[PDB]
């Protein structure tokens, strides 16, 4: 293939490969699931185990506004490049307005950012995945960007590695979101990250993060001691 | 070779000069690194061209701040300037909050400045290449002693037990078993000897490693002397 | 060889080779249509989903760049959000130096120099889809189409996308001189709907804008229940 | 005001084949003498001979400049440059610093060694020029060096009869200047030869 | 030393491959102008051919404004034109800007020439693969009268004035008939009517199929009426049924 | 300084004094203040010396340039309008009063710039210091259409109004007449302030002046 | 953006696009100068492509100054660049020195152009060759410049396709003590030696620098030249 | 785009950067220059290209500042120069700028060594920066300066600068290095030096009877001042004899070059 080594290569089917190596990139990340309720948004993050004794930690879901957050999925420092340009966009737009910025704004600011690195000699595509859970006036809201610049509004969505289980269980019940109440949002969305763990790995508190936003909930994660009440009691019940 | 560029992905999603530059960590000497309630504990192989070197201008461990020491592995030569950016940065937090800087915003700081890599000059010099260099940053701060370890890439990872450099796989191997969450200090210098003593191509001597000990009670980052090497062995 | 790796290369037959290849992305993206209706101009495009889960509204193709002019995207969505920035920087140009809405050829003309501009430069590739222009400026009603390599032309009903030939030979059957918005609506949703393949792209939907008239000569989208159901 | 610190005096004469170019030797700080032997002419080669007035250390940067470019002229040019040539690159070097200018005032005096022509020249502080056929003066005692000149210079004069005359304008035009004076040096460039003398004055 | 021919290097025989292919980019759409000059006017015809019956005809033009006193066509690539017409634009603005006065036909296609050989020396710039043909009147000296002017500019910059020219496809068989043409009569002695008659012959030789009014567009500028404008269709009709003869 | 220029029958008349004055002393007193601008136009100048020299020289090179380019002859609205987007580009700091005169395809062409970049085309024009003392005399017999010898008679008493009454001005009048074909430059064509009372000439023998050192060196 | 040099060194000590440079220099029509004891008078062919051309709006031979001129023989855009740089060069040194600038000076101004185009990044060297012709205070001067940037100061010499057979025919023509009208017939007929068909005042421009200017020669002038060859 | 881009400021696989070994072997082809540096004056003979009939002379006054292959840099300082001669017209401009600026700083004359390094360092840099092609010249300075007397440099397309007694850069520049080292002694006098020089060039290439239309010579010497006017600043010390830069004409060179041809003879005629 003498069509994939440049961003600014056009494939003779009308194909951008390197693009398409990005997709690929995000496709090998840890796997994340993304849940839109009536008035909550939960996300679950798919973190690494601990090899017997020794608890890695990566920071995957990160908090961009008090309405706002994310999870990433494939390259972490791409992750951390989005993060802080979402960060100072809305520290600028609150500053300005004295108030959260839009979803549907945000989630245009982010395609555009993801544009502006697609179509220049001496730029690369953001090798991450985001899945963007705020609120705003217009109610709950989940993204999802992927590298070519694409922005899909999602009632709920997976990615990440074997993320096609979690999608095609999230296909089963989503249809209902809009009537399950907090609690079993957050099981939804622990089902959905469980269908997508290996055979003899069982989701628990070690291995997973909860990120949950709302209406009178500005974007609060919940890890080992507060995601005691989420995940001690869980179990997957074919 | 030329034929791609710095920025180029590989088809399955990874980019080429990150991953070469990972296979030059793992050509490097082996590094160390403990994280137990006492404190944390860094452990470094000299592996020194000649016997007419001055072992200590070879200090494969740097001291940040009196809190924060840093042991690289790979390509000396760039992290110097990974440490120099890293104090420098631990300075300025100094400066502005009176206080000491965490141990985890070092490390974020050191990765800032490793991920500013590319070709387009536009408006900003990049650097040509990723950093050869893998780094392990112990400190200790309000959160206790912590373990944190640096990529090519860019990417920070909090660590118990981790080890860098050409005997990283045996020492992870050693690491599965014989380490637990509450290792008193001793128990930390001794399994970190051992599994130098495991990886060691070369004889181990008070005078062929590195050992730093930053201490959770006190506080301070301790450089070991051949002497107090040498009592760890003789334990 | 090397002949048709960059744009700023011409070929031995006088051709742009990643040009081409762009318009060929195009050429394999949904199905659009437009319509230039004597009172008014009706865009309609079909959106193929790879989910069932997304939210109604997702990827939109259809923006306003002005309260009287908007552009529909066929072809890679990014550029032509990029492609809609640009438009509404050239919009919003006129409306502050030279206190006038922008007109409708005008657009057309800054959208086709922008689209250009990147086939003309070896460090840059040119935009993979093909933007519709449609305004209603104090020129009346007008209907522009902004190739890939940057040429524009304007129509009296235009289609592209994968779908196109069918298309546009439906689009033959219609008169264009009695044809209304108000019927024309009807008739691109009928002709977007035979046309798509239903055993290749499950989950398609209609989305159809219109500024004519009825909406004060403002770029809109359609009312949700004036499309026909199929 | 700045361009009187430091003193000084040139003046530049034309006589028939040759023209007499003198300037005093008081160098001061605007009431105090620092030195008495220190004159304002500069040899750019065998036909032109400047001098400049002003503060002294622009008088020296400016020289620097000259001198400089000069050379890089000869270098570039296989020749030596003319009068009129040399007195257009000074207009023009000093107008470049227009709205930061030099404070110099160069006076310039040159011939051509094949036809004898002699070719005055007298600028601003900005390069103004001023190209008469008798005589040109610069410096704190300007106004006393036109008053001698108009009185004394005449068309046709000799070598010997020129630098006499400007001797005694100089002399004279000093007497009555605090600020210039302590004898003089002078110059005489002819056709075939070129020569330098010191002269008395006061030693007030 | 193996591609010699991507960028605007020599290649061993002392040409330009990148500027020799632009000029195949000017006749690869297969449309042709004439250009003619009379006694008192000037006048270019350029093919203007509409398969598509659902594109609006008045919409797409080669013929393009540069100033009221001087008009342009464009030959070859449609949108690469369309962009020197912006620079041309530019390069008069600027120019009436600095001198007061409106930019002389000559001195703007000395220009445009001078923007086209900086594409073919440096090397990332891609030439525009277009032939510029610019129409004007030049106000003469010591007489004050005004005269036709025809000036081409090339994709290699190569910049010329011309009593008739023709680009696009098919240009040398129409410079062949204009040739011919003018080795018995004077085409600088000829009015209007006679040099409309002769340029929408050549051009239908040229092509061989006796052309209409709505296949083509023409643009004039004359002594009496110094502004570039483009002829109504009455006119153009009348022209070709006079030729029809 | 006093510049006049007038329009007559066909061309244009400039005139201007000689008088150069180094801050209330006369420093030249045959100082040429007609420029070459082109062969067609001409510039006279006043106030700063030098900003008028070096934008004379810089707009003629300019437009040398220009004719080199197009072929053509330099028209004077060219001129003018160089001329007035550098004196406006430097906020009148570039302090040069002009009188542009010139003849091209359209005529006679008589203009005043201002040190600020204002331009003004009028019949007949005066500027310097001893324009207004001028500008009476033109007011006072100026009409349309005047011969060549018209129009000289009146810009050299226009200029001696100002020499006369104006002590910056004086000692000779420069006279330029511009037609469409050629252009003439009088420089001696009125001498009101001839030399009399000559010169007593004493003699200083060679020797009265004493020397201290000689140095002589031969070439 | 093109910033790495396209004229490098070969195996061989070769700057190879330097050399294929020279060779697009000598393709272009006839290009010819001789000097004499009075003046300097260089002749180009303007041979159009067709009688459709209007041979008065194409110029081969170009005023640089009002003492210098200059012809030449490849690619014309590329020349027309240099014509631009030297007439502004002449401007400045006026500007500068209140003096003509001399021959020389003008020939290292131009010189530098084209090796900073033969060694600057980003860019090919230029296709043509030139032929300046002038006066200064130390005499009459013709020069030849190549694309490399050399120069060298010529008596009699020819560029352009057919300046060998040109050049030998000047060797034997050319006399020490040559004078100006006499030197403009053996140009005229150097030309007309390898002309491909009959010379006629709108097929040639001539240049005669005659001890102050450059003037091109008008059409009645070439004719009264070339009714009498 | 990048995939042309020939990397000319690259080490290769033998730490050899291409572009300067093409540069130095660019300047092999050039005409051969030889200098000598004796006690009393350095002298540089360098042939030039066969004079074409059509050839004309620059009529330049001043006749000792550039020859057809000798340049002077400063009053004190000249050169000679062998490879691109346009690429030598730059460097030349640079050095006499350089040259000149020292004397603008300090006054002073540049030393010879000073002057030498500067202009190698503007070489180097185009070796390891920019991305374009090097310089393929080299240079030979000669000149005086009161710290070391005459002094003999030369400089080679990479930043390298060596001084010598005697050297020589161009054709059969080996040749010319062996016929040197076989004839120079400390003990020599300018004369001598310059029959040291014509000697070993036409040797170099291979003439009997040298010919005087294709050998230029030029000579850095010391001379007594002309120009020293003490008036006019009387603290300045002038020295007596000032170093003086000249080429040698047709009529002064052929006198050295009969002595030249018949040592030539005088030594041949004895080899039986």
């Amino acid at each position: 293939n003498e069509y994939d080594s440049d961003i600014t290569t056009w494939s003779p089917t009308g194909r951008l490969f390197q693009i398409e190596y990005a997709n690929e990139a995000v496709n090998n990340g840890s796997a994340t699931v993304g849940v839109k309720g009536k008035n909550f948004v939960v996300l679950a993050a798919l973190k690494r185990s601990p090899v017997a004794e020794l608890s890695s930690y990566q920071e995957k879901v990160f908090e961009i506004d008090e309405h706002v957050g994310m999870s990433i999925s494939g390259l972490v420092a791409d992750g951390r490049v989005l993060a802080r340009y979402l960060r100072t966009e809305c520290m600028n737009y609150r500053y300005m307005y004295s108030n959260g910025m839009p979803m549907n704004q945000m989630a245009d600011m982010i395609g555009e950012k993801h544009q502006r690195h697609i179509q220049c000699s001496g730029k690369r595509p953001f090798g991450v995945g985001l899945l963007l859970a705020g609120y705003d006036r217009q109610g709950p809201h989940l993204y999802q960007t992927v590298p070519s610049g694409d922005v899909y509004d999602y009632k709920a969505t997976a990615m990440g590695v074997r993320s096609q289980a979690s999608r095609t269980y999230l296909e089963r019940h989503f249809e209902h979101f809009s009537d399950c109440t907090l609690d079993e949002l957050v099981t939804h969305a622990l089902k959905a990250l469980a269908s997508a763990t290996s055979e003899g790995i069982e989701l628990n508190v070690k291995n997973t993060t909860i990120a949950i936003v709302g209406k009178d909930t500005p974007f609060t994660i919940f890890e080992e001691e507060s995601a005691r009440k989420y995940l001690d009691g869980f179990k997957m019940r074919p | 070779e030329y034929d791609r560029g710095v920025n180029t992905f590989s088809p399955e999603g990874r980019i080429f000069q990150i991953e070469y530059a990972v296979e030059a960590i793992k050509l490097g000497s082996t590094s160390l690194g403990i994280r137990t309630p006492e404190g944390v504990v860094l452990a470094a192989e000299k592996r020194v061209p000649s016997t007419l070197v001055v072992p200590s201008s070879m200090s494969k461990i740097m001291e940040v701040d009196s809190h924060i020491a840093a042991v690289m592995s790979g390509m000396v030569a760039d992290a110097r300037i990974l440490v120099e950016h890293a104090r420098v940065e631990s300075q300025n937090h100094r400066f502005t909050y009176n206080e000491p800087m965490s141990v985890e915003s070092c490390t974020l700081a050191t990765c800032d400045l490793s991920i500013q890599f590319g070709e387009s000059g536009g408006r900003r010099k990049l650097m040509s290449r990723p950093f050869g260099v893998s780094l392990l940053i112990a400190g200790v701060d309000e959160k206790g002693p912590q373990l944190w370890q640096t990529d090519p890439s860019g990417t920070h990872t909090r660590y118990d037990a981790q080890a860098i450099g050409g005997g990283a796989e045996a020492a992870q191997s050693v690491f599965t078993e014989r380490y637990h969450r509450n290792m008193t200090l001793e128990e930390g210098e001794t399994l970190a000897v051992d599994i130098l003593k495991q990886v060691m191509e070369d004889q181990l001597s008070p005078e062929n490693i590195e050992v730093a000990v930053v201490r959770a009670d006190d506080g301070k980052l301790h450089m070991y002397t051949p002497t107090e090497i040498k009592a760890i062995m003789s334990r | 060889s090397g002949h048709d790796q960059s744009t700023d290369v011409f070929s031995a037959e006088g051709r742009v080779f990643q040009v081409e290849y762009a318009g060929k992305a195009v050429d394999n993206s949904s199905t659009a249509v437009a319509a230039c209706c004597k009172d008014g101009v009706v865009v309609a495009v079909e959106k193929v989903h790879t989910s069932r889960m997304l939210e109604k509204g997702s990827n939109n193709r259809i923006h306003a760049v002005d309260r009287q002019a908007g552009i529909c995207i066929c072809g890679l969505l990014p550029d032509g959000r990029a492609i809609v920035s640009r438009a509404r920087q050239e919009a919003e140009n006129s409306r502050d130096i030279f206190a006038t809405p922008i007109r409708g050829s005008v657009l057309a003309n800054r959208v086709g120099e922008f689209m250009h501009a990147y086939t003309t430069h070896f460090a840059y590739r040119p935009f993979g889809c093909s933007a519709i222009i449609a305004s209603y400026a104090d020129d009346g009603p007008q209907l522009f189409v902004s190739d890939p390599s940057g040429t524009v032309a304007g129509y009296y009903g235009v289609a592209l996308g994968k779908a196109k030939t069918v298309a546009k030979s439906e689009l033959e059957k219609l008169d264009f001189s009695s044809l209304t918005c108000d019927e024309a609506v009807g008739k691109l949703a009928s002709i977007l709907h035979e046309v798509h393949d239903k055993q290749k792209d499950k989950l398609y939907e209609v989305e159809v804008a219109w500024v004519c008239d009825k909406s004060d000569r403002k770029f809109v989208h359609v009312p949700a229940d004036m499309v026909p159901a199929e | 005001s700045i361009m009187a610190y430091s003193g000084g005096s040139v003046m530049a004469m034309a006589g028939k084949e040759c023209f007499v170019i003198i300037s005093d030797n008081r160098l001061g700080e605007q009431l105090k003498t620092i030195s008495t032997e220190v004159p304002k002419l500069h040899v750019v080669n065998d036909s032109i001979v400047y001098g400049l007035t002003g503060l002294r250390t622009d008088q020296q940067t400016f020289a620097n400049k000259v001198q400089f470019r000069t050379e890089m002229y000869k270098l570039r040019e296989e020749r030596d440059i003319t009068g009129k040539a040399f007195a257009a690159m000074i207009t023009s070097m000093l107008y470049e610093a227009r709205f930061g200018p030099w404070f110099v005032e160069p006076v310039i005096g040159s011939i051509d060694k094949s036809t004898g022509e002699v070719y005055l020249c007298a600028t601003d502080l900005i390069g103004a020029p001023c190209e008469p056929e008798d005589y040109v003066c610069a410096g704190t005692a300007a106004e006393s060096l036109h008053g001698m000149c108009e009185a004394l210079w005449r068309p046709g004069m000799s070598p010997e009869e020129l630098f006499e005359i400007a001797a005694q304008a100089m002399l004279s035009a000093c007497d009555r200047d605090s600020l210039s004076g302590y004898g003089a040096v002078a110059m005489i460039v002819t056709k075939d030869k070129v020569t330098t003398r010191l002269i008395k004055g006061r030693k007030d | 030393a193996g591609f010699d021919k991507y960028i605007t290097v020599f290649s061993p025989e002392g040409s330009l491959y990148q500027v020799e292919y632009a000029f195949k980019a000017v006749t690869y759409p297969g449309l042709l102008t004439v250009a003619i000059r009379c006694k008192d006017a000037v006048l270019v015809v350029t093919q203007h051919l509409i398969p598509d019956r659902l594109m609006r005809p008045d919409s797409v033009t080669a013929l393009y404004e540069v100033t009221p006193n001087i008009g342009c066509c464009m030959t070859g690539r449609a949108p690469d034109g369309r962009a020197l017409v912006q620079r041309a634009r530019e390069e008069a603005s600027d120019y009436q800007y600095r001198y007061g006065v409106e930019i002389p036909i000559a001195v703007l296609a000395k220009r445009m020439g001078d923007k086209a050989q900086v594409r073919t020396q440096q090397a990332g710039l891609r030439p525009m693969g277009v032939v510029s043909t610019f129409i004007g009147m030049d106000q003469s000296d010591q007489d004050g009268s005004l005269k036709p002017q025809i000036y081409t500019v090339d994709p290699a910059g190569w910049t010329g004035g011309h009593i008739a020219c023709a680009a696009g496809k098919k240009q040398v068989e129409a410079m062949a008939f204009l040739e011919k043409r003018q080795k018995s009569t004077e085409l600088d002695a000829l009015t209007q009517k006679e040099a409309a008659m002769i340029a929408l012959a050549a051009l239908q030789s040229a092509i061989g199929t006796a052309v209409k009014a709505k296949e083509v567009e023409v643009g004039r500028c004359t002594a009496a009426n110094p502004a570039f404008q483009r002829v109504p269709n009455s006119e153009v009709e009348e022209w070709l049924t006079a030729v029809a003869e | 300084t006093t510049i006049v220029g007038v329009v007559y029958r066909d061309g244009v008349v400039l005139g201007a004094d000689t008088r150069a004055t180094e801050g209330s002393i006369v420093a030249d007193k045959r100082c040429r203040k007609i420029h070459y601008m082109a062969p067609n136009i001409m510039c006279c100048g006043a106030g700063t010396s030098a900003d008028t020299e070096a934008v004379t020289n810089m707009v003629s090179s300019h437009l040398a340039l220009h004719r080199l380019e197009t072929g053509k002859q330099s028209r004077v609205l060219e001129a003018l309008t160089l001329l007035k987007r550098h004196l406006y580009r430097y906020q009148g700091h570039v302090s040069a009063a002009l009188v542009l005169g010139g003849v091209d395809v359209e005529g006679p062409f008589l203009a005043t710039i201002a040190p600020h970049g204002s331009t003004d085309r009028l019949p007949f024009v005066t500027m310097g210091s001893g324009s207004i003392a001028a500008m009476a005399q033109l007011e006072a017999a100026y009409k349309d259409n005047m011969t060549c010898e018209e129009a000289k008679e009146l810009v050299a008493s226009a200029i001696r109004k100002g020499i006369f009454n104006d002590p910056y001005s004086g000692t000779q009048v420069d006279v330029c007449v511009i037609t469409k074909d050629k252009t003439e430059l009088t420089i001696g064509y009125d001498k009101p302030n001839e030399r009399m009372y000559p010169r007593q000439e004493v003699l200083l023998p060679p020797g009265t002046t004493p020397v201290l050192k000689e140095e002589i060196r031969q070439l | 953006e093109a910033f790495y040099g396209l004229t490098t060194f070969s195996p061989s000590g070769k700057l190879i696009q330097i050399e294929y440079a020279t060779t697009a220099a000598g393709k272009g029509t006839t290009a010819l100068g001789v000097k004499a004891t009075d003046g300097v008078v260089i002749a180009a062919k303007k041979k159009a492509p067709s009688t459709l051309v209007d041979a008065s709006s194409i110029q081969k031979v170009f005023v640089l100054d009002e003492h210098v001129g200059c012809t030449y023989s490849g690619m014309g855009p590329d020349c027309r660049v240099l014509i631009d740089s030297a007439r502004k060069n002449c401007q400045q040194y006026k500007l500068m020195y209140n003096e003509p600038i001399p021959i020389s000076q003008l020939v290292r101004k131009i010189s530098a152009i084209y090796q900073e185009f033969t060694q600057s990044g980003g860019v090919r060297p230029f296709g043509c060759s030139l032929l300046v012709a002038g006066v200064d205070a130390n005499g009459y001067h013709l020069y030849q410049v190549d694309p490399s940037g050399t120069f060298w100061a010529w008596k009699a010499t020819a560029i352009g396709t057919g300046s060998p057979d040109a050049k030998a025919f000047l060797e034997k023509r050319y006399t020490v003590d040559m004078e100006l009208e006499d030197a403009v017939h053996t140009a005229l007929l150097t030309l007309k030696e390898g002309f491909d068909g009959q010379m006629t005042s709108e097929n040639t421009q001539v240049g005669r620098v005659v001890e102050n200017r450059f003037e091109i020669l008008s059409v009645d002038q070439l004719r009264d030249y070339l009714d009498q060859i | 785009s990048h995939r042309y881009d020939s990397r000319t400021t690259t080490f290769s696989p033998e730490g050899r950067l291409y572009q300067v070994e093409y540069a130095v072997e660019a300047i092999q082809q050039a005409g051969t220059v030889i200098g000598v540096c004796t006690k009393d004056g350095v002298v540089l003979a360098g042939e030039k290209m066969v004079p074409h009939p059509l050839f004309d002379s620059e009529s330049m006054q001043d006749k000792n500042t550039s020859g057809e292959k000798m340049y002077k840099i400063a009053e004190h300082i000249g050169c000679s120069v062998a490879g691109v001669t346009s690429d030598a017209y730059a460097l030349l401009n640079y050095a006499r700028l350089s040259a000149l600026r020292h004397q603008y700083t300090f006054q002073e004359p540049m030393a010879i060594e000073d002057l030498c390094r500067i202009l190698c360092d503007e070489k180097q840099l185009y070796t390891q920066y920019g991305g374009v092609r090097p310089y393929g010249v080299s240079f030979l300075l000669v000149g005086w300066d009161r710290y070391y007397g005459y002094q003999l440099y030369s400089t080679e397309p990479s930043g390298d600068y060596s001084a010598w007694s005697a050297y020589a850069i161009g054709q059969n520049d080996q040749v010319a290095h062996a016929l040197l080292k076989k004839d120079w002694h400390e003990s020599m006098t300018l004369e001598d030096g310059m029959l040291l020089a014509l000697r070993v060039l036409g040797k170099t290439m291979d003439t009997a009877k040298i010919d005087l239309d294709r050998v230029e010579v030029a000579v850095m010497r010391k001379v007594p001042a002309s120009n020293i006017d003490q008036l006019l600043d009387p603290f300045k010390h002038h020295p007596k004899t000032t170093p003086r830069f000249q080429i040698l004409t047709r009529s002064e060179l052929k006198p050295h070059a009969e002595r030249a041809d018949q040592a030539r003879e005088a030594e041949e005629k004895a080899e039986a």
